[PDB]
Order: structure tokens, then sequence, then C-alpha cells
């Protein structure tokens, strides 16, 4: 769920950057400020793309910085509830699988893999369904639906995404293709 | 909130985001601060490289066309439709299952046919 935001803000350009073109300078200050955070309303802040406009610089007594108002474009990404997503399995654990979807990972628990009885096979590091011999392993590609999101901190790592593949049209791509009109061979 | 006020927002495809992420990356080449992309942004870049199924320009065009096809296809749904590239009725079902309105078989085939162009061929 990528988004493009257009934002207006007030930037402080420090004295040490006075030889720099204002827009260039503002762009840097805005990157140091905003990139690398999870914004609770907007999501992962991936990039300050550019500065469209920058106002005339204002100077305040007691400070050699110049203050401007700027308008810029921001790339963000958000995990939305019930959103359909696609990704790669990047970690196997006994309780489930992390899927890259992809600036963050999404957890699919072992009970939310497939409409089957599923056990973890430690020897080969993979899930196998009892009746349907469907196998999920590291590096497999899937479609899933986000089922829960925990947005706590400004730090990405600490935020949590939970998903399912236990619905029609979800799962490993191989499963989905065999679910399809090979199961409408009517 | 980012900044003082949000003035405008758009839902964007993975393909469009791939282009922007590569731009950000190539800006570094930035010398004085270099300015590396933080870890998850680089991760996002990789994901987007793998999962952008269309070129940047055909993604946009398909997004616009899907939007002009029905009132119940807004910009978010069109961007999702482009990212996923649904092949049949089942794919359309899961995309719209949690949405406001559920496409009948026929309107589903209209979408699939529009998306049947643009499909990579390669």
């Amino acid at each position: 769920m990528y988004k493009l935001l257009k934002v207006k803000d007030v930037v402080r350009i420090p004295p040490r950057m006075f030889t720099m073109d204002p827009k260039e300078a503002a762009k840097i200050v805005l990157r140091e400020t905003y990139e690398g955070i999870y914004d609770r309303d907007e999501g992962v802040v991936l990039a300050i793309l550019d500065v469209e406009e920058i106002s005339e610089g204002v100077i305040v007594p007691g400070d050699g910085a110049t203050y401007h108002e700027a308008i810029f474009n921001v790339l963000v990404w958000e995990p939305r509830n019930q959103e359909v997503v696609e990704g790669e399995v990047v970690e196997m654990m006994p309780y489930g699988a992390f899927i890259r979807i992809g600036p963050m990972d999404g957890l699919v628990h072992i009970s939310q893999l497939m409409d089957d009885y599923v056990v973890f096979d430690e020897k080969n590091r993979q899930f196998i369904g009892k009746e349907t011999n469907r196998v999920l392993k590291l590096g497999d590609y899937v479609r899933a639906r986000i089922i829960g999101v925990s947005v706590k901190s400004r730090v990405i790592r600490e935020n949590k995404i939970n998903m399912t593949m236990r619905q029609p049209g979800l799962g490993k791509f191989e499963w989905i293709e065999k679910e399809k009109k090979k199961a409408k061979e009517e | 909130m980012i900044g003082r006020k949000k003035l405008e927002e758009h839902y964007i495809t993975i393909a469009e985001a791939k282009e922007l992420l590569e731009r950000r990356h190539a800006e570094g080449l930035a010398e004085n601060p270099e300015e590396p992309m933080f870890y998850e942004a680089r991760v996002s870049l990789e994901h987007a490289e793998r999962f952008a199924k269309l070129k940047p320009e055909q993604a946009r065009e398909l997004k616009e066309k899907l939007m002009g096809l029905f009132d119940w296809i807004n910009e978010r749904i069109a961007a999702k439709l482009v990212d996923i590239l649904p092949e049949d009725y089942l794919d359309i079902r899961v995309i719209f299952a949690k949405e406001e309105y559920m496409p009948t078989p026929e309107e589903a085939e209209e979408i699939i046919k529009v998306i049947d162009e643009y499909r990579p061929l390669e």
C-alpha cells in the first residue's frame, strides 16, 4: 500500500549549509527529519522525493539559521487492515512464517496457512498439510490478506503485521493456480 | 502527521513506487551527506523491484483506465488491481471481498479484459 503525500512544513536550514541552494538544503533537512520513521497516521516514511516550493527565508534574532516554509512530496507505505498483499517467505519458525510485503514483514501463523491440518517439519524447515500435500518453505511466493496491524512506535521493527492465507484466492501461488479452474474442471 | 498540514495524497502502484525508490537511491550520489537509504527502505526497494509486474508508465495508464471504468473503482482499488493483476473471477473476488461493492461476474470480466491488455507478455 504505497502512497504519495504532498506536505507543507517549516524547515530550519542551519548556518553551515548557507552556500547550498535553498531547495537542495531543505530536501536534506527534511530527509534527516522524516525518513526512517513510522508515522502513526501515514505509515512508513520511505523518502522525501523533492521540494516543489520553498518560501523566502526568514531570520530570527539570536540565530544564524534561515527559516523557510516548504512544500514537498513524500513516499510512504502503510499496512492497511484487510488489504490484499503479495510477498516472499523470508523466515520459517515453528509457529508460522514471515512474509516480506515489503518494507515490513507480515506474520502468517501456522493455523492461518491453509484449510488443512498443518504440521511443521523440522528436518526440512517447512509446512506440510496432511490431506492436501501443500508445502510452504523459505523463498516461496504468496498472496495473503492483512488481518491485524499493531502500530505502536515510531520505529518500524516494533510494529506488527498479522495475516492469513486461509481464504479463497489466497496462499502460495502454486496452491492458488491449482485451486483455480482445474478445480472448475466441470 | 508529516509536517504542518497534508494538502494532497494519492494511492500509488508498486511499479510507480519502484521508480521513485530508485530515484531516491540514485540520489546518493549526494556527496556532502551521501544520505544512505535506511534499512527497510532498501528492503522496500528490493520487494518493489521483484513485484512491479508492469513498467512505471503502463502501470499509471492502467490505473487511470480502471478508475474511469466504474464509479466503485476509486484510486486505491485501481492501484491494488494494478499491483495484483487479477487473472480471473476468483482473483477479483478476493480483491473486492472486503470492499464496499462486489463486482458481478460480468463487470468482473470487464476489468479482467481491460487488465488483459498491459499483461507483461514477457
